[PDB]
C-alpha cells in the first residue's frame, strides 16, 4: 500500500541489525513482522528514538544469577520498556511478532531487530 | 533430581493453582510453570510460614 518492503538477514548470537527511519511520518500506523526461516531463533522488534546499542542493557539480564526466576521476567519487562519506545512477543505458534506503534512526533527513529532471553529445554 | 508433568490442554479465560506441601521435613523445591517449548510463565512463591509453595497462572491463548 503506502511503503512495504521485504528485509533478509541473519542473526549471530546475541547480535541485531539496526535500521533507522529517515522521517516518522504525522498519524500513520507502522506494521513490523518477522518469522525466523532457519534455526531456532526467536524473534523479537523493538524501536527507538536514539541508536544507542542494547546490546550491554541485554546481557547485563542475561548475566544475572539471581536464583528466583520472577526477576528474571520482570528485569526482562522493565529492561524493555524504560528503553525500547515498543516492542512485541517473541516466538510463539501464531504471531511470532507484530507490533503496531503510531508515533505522533516527527523525526529520525531506530527500529531494532533482534532476539531475547529464553530456554528450550 | 528434576520432576517434571504434563498438564491437559487448557480452555481460554481458564485458571491453574499448584501447591507443594512437605512431609519429611525436606527442604523447600523450585518449580515454575512453562509451556511444551520451555518458555517461562510463572514462578514459584514462598510465604511467611515456609511450609508451602504456591502458584496461580491465567491463559489467555
Amino acid at each position: 500500500e503506502g511503503r512495504v518492503q521485504h528485509f533478509t538477514g541473519y542473526i549471530e548470537d546475541g547480535r541485531g541489525i539496526f535500521y533507522s527511519l529517515p522521517d516518522m511520518k504525522q498519524g500513520d500506523i507502522i506494521y513490523a513482522s518477522m518469522q525466523n526461516t532457519g534455526g531456532n531463533l526467536d524473534p523479537l522488534v523493538g524501536i527507538m528514538a536514539e541508536e544507542i546499542d542494547p546490546a550491554v542493557s541485554l546481557g547485563q539480564v542475561l548475566e544475572k544469577a539471581l536464583a528466583s526466576e520472577n526477576d528474571l521476567i520482570s528485569e526482562l519487562t522493565a529492561v524493555a520498556d524504560r528503553i525500547f519506545l515498543g516492542w512485541d512477543d517473541d516466538g510463539g505458534k501464531g504471531y511470532s511478532a507484530s507490533l503496531e506503534f503510531t508515533i505522533p512526533r516527527d523525526g529520525t527513529y531506530h527500529i531494532f531487530a533482534g532476539s531475547t532471553i529464553t530456554n528450550q529445554r | 533430581r528434576y520432576l517434571t508433568q504434563h498438564t491437559r490442554n487448557l480452555q481460554p479465560g481458564d485458571t491453574f493453582h499448584a501447591l507443594v506441601e512437605p512431609i519429611g521435613e525436606a527442604p523447600l523445591p523450585r518449580l515454575r510453570l512453562t509451556d511444551s517449548g520451555g518458555k517461562p510463565l510463572a514462578f514459584g512463591l514462598i510465604d511467611q510460614p515456609g511450609e508451602s509453595v504456591e502458584l496461580n497462572y491465567t491463559c489467555d491463548q
